[PDB]
């Protein structure tokens, strides 16, 4: 028996001498104090930050802009900032979003760099100036059997700052939609007895968050006008649910609440003398309508500039007046298209196939130097791989094509 | 015509013929019979003569004397330990009972005290010509096996691999285990590693380690180092380390083993290994032809001297293996065998020449010391070879790290 | 219904030993006969089920300052129970165990498992998970004892199946199937095998 | 003085007998698209187009500023294109004898220009691309400078010419071009040469440099690694000196001096000799009734480091001195392999020929064996006499692990600085084509 | 969290934690004792070559037939103590429990040997049948335990049993083989001048011999052992003096 | 001192703690990439064994050792727990250390620091010096000694590794499986000191 109260007390001194111990050498080899976290910045712009966690969390807090896209997924690569002190060794998974040749200046990722000590941070050409506005529906108009535009209005007279072919973040709440509340007209709808559609409903329990390319051009003052295509469900399994968010844009009209965020882009165009070439297919329209705008009405300079759009048949394509009035006034600018299916009641008289192909065997087939011209695309992903490939057995290097998927 | 046949049946083996799953071995014969016509077409528009044909064939060439003398010491001893033993109508039933003894008769030699040369060898091929055949073929099939499945061309350097197992086994090894040892030591030790130059162990020593761990009743003791049905009797390295040079007796001849002797190869023990004179002959060639490392040889030797010198300075008047000098560590065992051909094999060395001289010292130093201080094992020359391809890649390592600290300094 | 997805995942397809690599030292020791792995086997079940009830069932209330104190506390208890236990009925086996037994504490798989799934799940699903790993690690460990102990010993569970020469029979036992070296090469091979017929396990050429 | 000790002087037959002699009439001249490297044309020409001497062809994309100019006056008529449309050559054919003029200058002004102006007219000219930098052999920026300027006054390749005979002729020439390069450079200029005397510069910066052993004595790669060893942020620039005679005609007289002294040398060559020819010149008709019957290869350089010139890339090449031309091994011997070769050239001495000194060799162009892995019999510590690791270099190149060949030191090195290796090799590998992989991958990831 | 709470959390978990564990840790004791102590009583019951299985058989034969003494090694006569719990392989390391045996004493290489050691005789009502004497000795790989079973004559053995060894299963472990161990029976342990008699005698013995038996096939360094094992523990520092005793009288 | 030696030189060949003795082959298969990694690993391994050992020592000596706290009483069943819990205020002490304000060497170790306490090397050195009953500077001795074989076995298995840079490994072998017959080779080759008894 005695044994027994003697390892009782035995095992209970031994582990608390250890947890002792451990506690007071805590004490001592840790800090706990408080740093500011240094920005590029003006000497009250720091934010005070108790040491401990991930960079971007105190950005975060603080309400800065901090970059980040596709809501994260620890696969995005956008949440690189650049620290000159105190930016510690690189994470090795960083190296798959940072190059050996931008590491060398500082680059960091936000998500990775912890929060250890006091660091300087160079944001990125003042970050700063992003904003987020309250905003109200002018217009959700369809298009085509899947892709419809939305019309947004800025408060206050505001215009947002940006430049053609960018973006903006979307985000909604918890909400539930079912396909019949859309008001799509026949002549769209009757094309969707493939799945059935309308026995189709969405809904989510927590705020999401996506982003979408801007369809109009700088000098298109006051709005904000996207292309947005119905996500539906993959042929191979169409049992699982719609896009969560492209349903919920789908169902709103005029006069409905909406909000607007984080004005971005890296698709901007190079500022040369040589020829432009702008290739897409379905909803890409919409930075390639940004582009030829912006270049023809603002730029004004005389370039040379072409347009290839593929579709799946006739009653797919729009923007047929906006881009025909930019041909009739500029000489500089020409518009083509092809089907890859022409229906009975489309009457199709141009080219057929893919649209690569049919660029290739009639444009590029003949160029005196195709490696000269900037090649701008977005669109379909079997379009996204041979026109690339296309291009590519052209000799055209990778600085003159420029690629803006709809993130993978 | 040979040539004509050989290129009029190419058809065959090309891409939806009829046999287009055996183009390796098609391809195999085909270039061994003839080179392959073949032109540089890139840039260094003119290249060596050597190849791995010829770098491998001077080496098998290199072990000739050491295999025909080891035949004839073993068709030798193995008559005399017969003669020792047996007599008259005792001997007769023996002979008549044992396939290599009565096919030696059939054949024209005698089994008698008073054979020739012609006998002895006779006899010696009869126990290594079986086993050489049998390693040869199983390893073949797994080479050839793996070169086919991935599609690869099938290559040399299992034409030594095969020889050289052969030679460093007993007289009487059963031939399923020499099948097994050259199953292991091929496919685990070489082939899984992607082949010939992407190891980094030594195939031969490797088989010959799994028969030493898996069967090592027929390996070792008295039993099986003399071709002599019935005959137990120790070898010198043994004998030694019983009762220091005194006890270096030939108990079939009740004669003095000699240093002369010893080196010579009047001895008995593995196939090919007895003839430090043969082995320094053939390995002379090699040496000479810059195929094997002189660097690697002199750092084996002078870890042998140093340690074995270090031994006898300090002494024991218990252990008789301290006093045994290192003219005598040279002769004995499969001392010269295996820092002659196995401790040069160029894939398991050391790739630096700073790296070869510390490579071959670990070889001799551990040699050395199991030989002395292991009571278990009688010889360590392949368990010195084993260790050392371990740390090989260190030696490497740090030579170019110094290297690599001079060129930061702008020096290099 | 997860059940029987749960326990039986990591046998195949996110095996402990030969996926992750957790659990290789007793593998490499225990293996040479099927009652010592079999015993090892029922003891690693026993052990990470219950400290995986137990870590999930007081994760909310753990100090984080040392919650590897209280773990390996936990652990440490349940092993040395353990220990109490084959000593009074299992001596044989316990003897030949020896250190092994101890070393539970120290065998990755059940930390790993407490680290990983306890520390975020419920009671009842950590001791479904800490069940499967040990399937998944019984699986391994008794495929490597049956053709070490059969091709060393003749024998299975102590039964003769292949008469040794020594015994008056035919085979002759292969001595290295008695040291450790045997176990790498078995357990490369069944490696081999299972990324043989799982190919999505295949590691990325570097 | 600095002696090599570990090379191998090729005992190739045919040496050109050391004479200076005019050489066939050139019709055709071209520049080779694919011999610069990192370069992305931009043509300023198309078939038909009528050209002046040192008129510019193309610009660079990735180099921007850099010009390529005209050998001669005459008529493009053809631009060839390979896969994916990558430019093969631009040739043109000669007539008239029309020009672009520069600036020119005495004697006694060249060492104190300024760096601006002598670049400005480098540049113009297209004499600019005459130089090459260490690291990754490529034209230098037109706005960067280097703190030295190597000079290659000497040749050791098999069959070259002798640089003293031709430097001879251009006493001038080459010590107002040495003045030149001495006003062009930041540092120091090294003018690297045997143990013959040259025309000297007076520059207290320009220095002389004696080499002596055999190959590769004379490569500006091992000139850099004994006298300015280069890294990422220590380049080099390196030339010849025949380019150095161009920059100093260009330099006193105003015009872009296009003239060669190559040497034609091999085996199938009837009479080898030392030939005036032009930049650019057609090797299928320079070496017209030059060499004997049968099929041979021709190539523009070296038989260690040069390009075979059929088709679109047959004329010469811009960093090439010679013309080598041997045979094309395609026999099959019976057992050749176990043979115990007299005439056959081998580092090891596993053959008969060793034992023959002197002795001299028809070699042609066959594999001696089929490719294998490698076997490190040690043959590439015996030919490279740089303090380097040559064994696991080698191996890190063909395992493609550029990140640790850069600290073995590949960014010291070029395609000709492991041509011996890849001579010397059991496994018949190609070094030249891994440590470009390897340099295109470290060229490109910063 | 706070440290009052850290330490609370602590303290219950290392209660609730000991108390089972030293509860299992001291219920057990008695049956791991009970496990141990039948280990060895199986073994020399099989020794003395009386048929047993299972506990309760085990426990009660070694009990009525079995009977353990203390012998003192320098005297060679009994000595008064607890020979049923004597640990000799602990008193042996022992300072004061033991002496250091010298070089030409130590043929045996066990460097130490206990002062008293114990010996199990065999009963018949109250007659003494056999004596079992363990002994010990170093082979190639291991230390080599043994009993051997010596008639009441002091010459003659009964039979061998190796209990604890490791040497290799095929070449050295062959000192459990039953074949092997059948030859002892009948072997006079001493000869006519009353010294030290065991021969392994290499290659075999001369079938009829009364003092050599077959050396182990292939493995010396352990026939070595044993024969060193056996010279060492027949003599003067062994059970000499005792055996001299049991054969002038006594038991 | 000759003693001394002895024990060191047997600690650190003759019984490798991870080639002879086969303990700590999770992180001893896993981490063997890279040479330095691997020394950096190896020499962690060495101060936590050489700081952990002597301790455990002292603890047993004075407090589980039978009757050493009170006569008829031992504490033997609570050896386990003991040792873990030394074993990891040790380790987390030196994290504390490393991550820490004294040398941010921390970094390139990353995930394995946690993983040193559930290294059955050091659990397996502390249990054999407490059957091996070792005085105080015999302790310290093995527990250096475990540690730089270890260090030294884990060194050398990274330099193979690297050597196999050149290999063709068959897809499904490469990996574990590969390194798992990488390391019985290792241990074939390391049977050559089986025999001696230092
Ligand atoms: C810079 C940028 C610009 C963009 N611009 C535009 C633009 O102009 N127009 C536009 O329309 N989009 C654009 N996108 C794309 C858009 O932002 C989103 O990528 C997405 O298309 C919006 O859909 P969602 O978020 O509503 O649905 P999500 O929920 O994001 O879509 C999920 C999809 O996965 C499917 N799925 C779910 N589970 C399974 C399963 N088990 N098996 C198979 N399938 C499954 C669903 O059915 C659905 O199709 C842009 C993206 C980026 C990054
Ligand atoms: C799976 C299909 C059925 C199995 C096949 C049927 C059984 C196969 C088995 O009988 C062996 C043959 C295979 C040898 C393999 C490899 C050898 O290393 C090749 C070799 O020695 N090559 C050469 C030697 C020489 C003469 C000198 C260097 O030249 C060479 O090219
Ligand atoms: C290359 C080679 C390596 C050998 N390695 C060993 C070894 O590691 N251990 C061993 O016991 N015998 C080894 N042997 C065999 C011995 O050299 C010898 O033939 C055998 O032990 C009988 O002779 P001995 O007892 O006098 O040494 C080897 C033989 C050769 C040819
Ligand atoms: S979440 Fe965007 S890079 Fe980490
Ligand atoms: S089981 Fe992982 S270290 Fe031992
Ligand atoms: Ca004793």
């Amino acid at each position: 028996m005695s044994t027994i109260i003697f390892g009782v007390v035995m095992f209970t001194l031994i582990i608390l001498a250890l947890v002792l111990v451990i506690l007071f050498a805590k004490s001592k080899l840790v800090p706990t104090g408080d740093i500011t976290i240094s920005i590029n910045g003006d000497p009250e712009k720091a934010i005070v930050t108790q040491p401990g966690g991930k960079l971007l969390t105190a950005l975060a807090g603080a309400g800065v802009f901090v970059s980040s896209a596709c809501g994260g997924g620890g696969s995005c690569g956008q949440c690189r900032v650049k620290i000159k002190s105190g930016g510690g060794d690189i994470l090795p998974t960083e190296l798959d979003h940072i190059s050996k040749g931008e590491a060398r200046e500082g680059e960091r990722l936000a998500c990775q760099v912890a929060v250890k000590a006091d660091m300087d941070l160079e944001l990125p050409e003042e970050i700063f100036g992003v904003k987020k506005w309250e905003c109200t529906v002018i217009s959700n108009d369809n298009k085509a059997t899947f892709i419809k535009e939305l019309k947004l209005a800025i408060p206050d007279g505001e215009s947002v700052p940006f430049r053609a072919g960018g973006y903006i973040q979307i985000e909604a709440p918890a909400h539930h939609v079912k396909y019949a509340d859309f008001d799509v007209p026949e002549k769209y709808r009757g094309d969707w007895d493939k799945f059935n559609l309308f026995r189709y409903e969405s809904k989510v329990d927590e705020p999401i968050i996506r982003a979408y390319s801007m369809a109009n051009y700088p000098e298109e003052f006051g709005i904000i006008m996207l292309n947005v295509r119905i996500a539906t469900p993959p042929p191979n399994n169409p049992n699982v649910p719609p896009g969560q968010m492209s349903s919920y844009i789908w169902s709103l009209k005029a006069g409905d609440k909406c909000t607007i965020s984080g004005p971005f882009g890296e698709f901007f165009a190079k500022d040369t003398d040589a020829e432009m070439v702008f290739i897409g297919g379905g909803a890409g329209m919409a930075p390639m309508r940004s582009h030829i705008f912006d270049q023809l009405k603002r730029l004004k300079s005389k370039r040379k500039m072409s347009y290839w759009y593929g579709a799946r048949s006739k009653r797919e394509m729009f923007y047929v007046e906006d881009f025909d009035g930019l041909a009739a006034e500029n000489d500089n600018f020409v518009w083509h298209c092809a089907l890859s299916d022409p229906q009975p009641e489309d009457n199709w008289t141009g080219y057929t196939g893919f649209i690569h192909n049919v660029l290739y065997e009639n444009y590029l087939k003949d160029h005196e130097a195709p490696e000269d011209c900037e090649y701008y695309m977005c669109g379909p992903p079997m379009m996204n791989a041979a026109v690339i490939n296309m291009l590519k057995n052209l000799g055209v290097e990778e600085e003159n094509i420029l690629l803006d998927d709809f993130g993978g | 015509g040979l040539k004509k046949f050989l290129e009029d049946i190419e058809h065959h083996f090309e891409p939806g013929g009829k046999h287009e799953k055996w183009f390796a071995l098609y391809e195999a014969a085909a270039t061994l019979f003839y080179t392959p016509g073949l032109v540089t077409k890139r840039s260094s528009h003119v290249r060596d003569s050597v190849d791995l044909k010829r770098i491998m064939i001077m080496v098998w060439l290199a072990v000739f004397p050491a295999m025909f003398w080891g035949m004839y010491n073993a068709g030798g001893q193995a008559i005399a330990a017969l003669n020792h033993l047996y007599s008259g109508d005792q001997l007769a039933a023996i002979v008549a009972g044992n396939w290599h003894y009565w096919l030696t008769e059939m054949l024209g030699g005698t089994m008698s005290s008073d054979a020739g040369w012609g006998s002895k060898m006779l006899l010696g091929a009869t126990y290594f010509l079986p086993i050489y055949a049998t390693v040869f073929i199983v390893g073949g099939f797994w080479e050839v096996l793996f070169c086919m499945v991935r599609k690869h061309e099938v290559n040399e350097g299992f034409f030594v691999t095969s020889i050289l197992f052969a030679l460093i086994v007993p007289p009487t090894l059963p031939l399923w285990q020499a099948a097994l040892g050259i199953t292991f030591g091929v496919v685990v030790a070489k082939e899984v590693f992607g082949g010939t130059g992407r190891n980094f162990l030594n195939p031969a020593l490797a088989g010959r380690a799994f028969l030493f761990f898996a069967y090592p009743a027929q390996i070792s003791g008295d039993l099986v180092w003399t071709a002599a049905d019935g005959y137990s009797g120790a070898t010198a390295l043994s004998q030694w380390a019983q009762g220091g040079a005194g006890a270096l007796i030939n108990n079939a001849t009740g004669q003095t083993i000699t240093w002369m002797d010893a080196f010579i190869g009047n001895i008995p023990g593995s196939i090919g290994e007895v003839s430090t004179l043969a082995l320094m002959i053939g390995a002379a060639f090699i040496v000479y032809m810059g195929i094997a490392s002189w660097r690697i040889i002199g750092g084996v030797m002078i870890g042998m001297i140093l340690l074995s010198t270090l031994f006898n300075v300090i002494g024991s008047d218990t252990n008789a293996m301290f006093n045994m000098p290192w003219h005598w560590h040279l002769v004995l065992g499969g001392f010269a065998f295996g820092m002659f051909f196995m401790a040069t094999d160029p894939v398991s060395a050391s790739f630096t020449n700073s790296g070869k001289w510390a490579y071959g010292i670990l070889i001799g130093v551990m040699c050395v010391l199991i030989r002395v201080v292991n009571p278990a094992y009688p010889e360590g020359m392949m368990l010195a070879i084993l260790f050392a391809n371990l740390f090989a890649p260190l030696f490497d390592h740090v030579v170019v790290e110094r290297n690599i600290k001079r060129r930061l300094a702008r020096y290099g | 219904k997860e059940l029987k997805k749960s326990v039986l995942a990591p046998v195949l397809d996110n095996n402990p030993i030969a996926l992750q690599v957790l659990g290789v030292c007793s593998a490499l020791a225990v293996t040479t006969k099927l009652e010592t792995a079999f015993v090892m086997t029922l003891a690693v079940m026993f052990v990470t089920a219950l400290s995986n009830f137990f870590v999930s069932l007081i994760r909310n209330h753990i100090p984080n300052s040392v919650r590897i104190i209280v773990q390996m506390a936990i652990i440490a208890s349940l092993v040395i129970v353990v220990d109490q236990i084959l000593k009074a009925y299992l001596y044989d086996i316990s003897k030949q165990l020896s250190v092994f037994v101890g070393l539970i504490i120290t065998n990755c798989i059940v930390m790993g498992r407490a680290e990983a799934f306890a520390m975020k799940s419920e009671p009842i699903p950590s001791f479904i998970d800490g069940i499967g790993n040990g399937l998944g690690y019984g699986f391994v460990l008794m495929t490597v004892g049956f053709f070490r102990e059969l091709l060393g010993s003749g024998k299975l569970f102590g039964l003769e199946v292949l008469p040794l020469i020594s015994n008056g029979g035919w085979y002759q036992p292969n001595g290295l199937m008695l040291l450790a070296p045997s176990a790498f090469f078995l357990i490369g091979f069944m490696i081999w095998a299972i990324r043989t017929f799982k190919p999505e396990q295949v590691e990325a050429k570097e | 003085m600095i002696t090599i000790k570990k090379g191998l002087d090729l005992p190739i037959a045919g040496t050109p007998s050391q004479v200076i002699s005019d050489g066939k009439a050139i019709k055709k001249v071209a520049l080779l698209g694919e011999e610069y490297v990192g370069m992305r044309p931009t043509m300023h020409v198309r078939v038909g187009d009528e050209v002046k001497k040192a008129q510019i062809l193309f610009e660079d994309k990735k180099n921007p500023g850099v010009k390529f100019t005209s050998p001669v006056s005459g008529k493009v008529v053809e631009i060839n294109r390979g896969a994916k449309r990558v430019l093969q050559s631009v040739v043109i054919e000669v007539a008239g004898d029309d020009q672009v003029t520069f600036d020119k200058f005495e004697a006694n002004q060249l060492a104190s220009l300024n760096r601006d102006a002598i670049k400005t007219q480098l540049v113009e000219s297209g004499l600019w691309t005459a130089f090459r930098t260490r690291p990754f052999s490529k034209v230098p920026a037109i706005d960067s400078t280097s703190e030295a300027i190597f000079v290659t006054a000497m040749d050791t390749n098999p069959l070259a010419a002798e640089p003293t005979v031709v430097i001879n002729e251009q006493s001038e020439a080459f010590v107002a071009g040495l003045d030149v390069l001495s006003a062009l450079t930041t540092g120091k200029v090294y003018v690297c040469k045997k143990g013959t005397s040259l025309p000297r510069s007076q520059q207290p910066n320009v220095e002389e440099h004696v080499f002596d052993g055999p190959h590769p004595a004379g490569l500006a790669g091992t000139h850099m690694h004994f006298l300015y060893p280069v890294s990422a942020d220590h380049v080099a620039w390196s030339i010849n000196y025949q380019d150095v005679i161009a920059v100093g005609q260009l330099f006193l007289t105003g015009e872009l001096y296009t003239q060669r002294v190559v040497s034609l040398a091999g085996p199938v060559v009837n009479k080898p000799r030392l030939v005036r020819t032009v930049m650019g010149a057609s090797l299928e008709q320079l070496v017209d009734s030059e060499i004997m019957p049968g099929e041979v290869r021709i190539i523009s350089g070296s038989v260690l480091s040069g390009t075979k010139a059929t088709g679109p890339h047959a004329y010469l090449g811009r960093y090439h001195l010679q013309v080598s031309v041997l045979r094309e091994g395609r026999d099959k011997e019976l057992f050749g392999w176990a043979m115990p070769g007299k005439n056959k050239f081998s580092v090891t001495r596993s053959f008969l020929g060793h034992l023959f000194k002197g002795q001299v060799y028809n070699m042609t162009t066959t594999t001696n064996g089929s490719d294998r892995s490698m076997v490190p019999i040690g043959n590439y510590e015996k030919v490279m006499p740089l303090d380097m690791e040559p064994t696991l270099l080698l191996r890190d190149l063909c395992a493609g692990d550029s990140d640790s060949a850069v600290r073995l030191g590949a960014l010291e090195l070029d395609e000709e600085d492991l041509a011996l290796c890849t001579f010397v090799c059991p496994g018949k590998y190609e070094y030249g084509q891994l440590l470009r992989e390897c340099l295109d991958k470290i060229e490109k990831e910063g | 969290d706070s440290i009052k709470k850290t330490l609370f959390v602590v303290i219950a978990l290392s209660l609730v934690c000991s108390i089972i564990v030293s509860a299992a840790a001291v219920g057990l004791r008695d049956k791991q004792k009970e496990n141990a102590a039948l280990d060895k009583q199986s073994k020399i019951l099989q020794v003395a070559g009386i048929e047993a299985k299972g506990s309760k058989q085990i426990v009660e034969l070694f009990n009525k037939s079995i009977e353990p003494r203390l012998v003192d090694f320098n005297t060679g006569d009994f000595v008064e103590g607890d020979a049923a719990n004597y640990d000799q392989r602990k008193a042996a390391k022992e300072a004061s429990e033991s002496i250091k045996l010298t070089a030409e004493q130590d043929k045996a290489k066990i460097q130490r040997r206990a002062n008293v050691g114990v010996v199990y005789l065999v009963k018949d009502g109250d007659k003494t049948s056999k004596v079992i004497l363990p002994v010990h000795g170093n082979g190639l790989w291991s230390m080599m335990y043994a009993f051997v079973a010596v008639e009441t004559d002091g010459n003659t053995v009964s039979g061998l049993t190796y209990y604890e060894q490791g040497e290799t299963p095929g070449l050295g472990g062959e000192v459990e083989n039953p074949a092997w161990r059948a030859q002892w029976v009948g072997k006079k342990l001493f000869d006519e001048n009353h010294k030290p008699a065991i021969k392994i005698v290499k290659g075999g013995a001369p079938q009829g011999s009364e003092h050599g038996v077959d050396g182990l096939s292939g493995a010396t360094l352990t026939s070595n052992g044993v024969q060193n094992t056996f010279d060492f523990w027949l003599g003067d520092m062994g059970f000499g003096p005792f055996l001299t005793k049991v054969r002038d009288g006594g038991l | 001192m000759e003693h001394y030696i002895s024990l060191l030189v047997k600690s650190i060949f003759i019984e490798n703690m991870a080639l002879s003795f086969f303990l700590g082959m999770c992180t001893f298969l896993a981490v063997s990439k890279k040479v330095k990694t691997s020394f950096g690993l190896g020499i962690a391994v060495i101060v936590v064994l050489t700081i952990s050992v002597p301790v455990n020592n002292l603890v047993y000596n004075l407090v589980l050792k039978p009757d050493a706290l009170v006569e008829g009483v031992d504490l033997s069943f609570l050896n386990f727990i003991t040792f873990i819990g030394v074993i990891a205020a040790l380790v987390q002490i030196l994290e504390m250390i490393l991550d820490r304000f004294f040398p941010p060497l921390y970094n390139a170790l990353g995930i394995f620091l946690p993983l040193i306490t559930v290294n059955c090397a050091i659990f397996g050195g502390v249990s054999f010096m407490v059957q091996r009953d070792y005085s105080f500077a015999e302790s310290v001795v093995y527990g250096f000694g475990s540690g730089v074989g270890w260090m030294l076995a884990i060194v050398a298995l990274a330099g193979i590794r690297e050597k196999m840079k050149y290999s063709d490994v068959p897809p499904g072998l490469r990996g574990l499986g590969i390194t798992f017959i990488t390391a019985g080779l290792m241990a074939l080759g390391f049977m050559s000191f089986s025999g001696v008894q230092l």
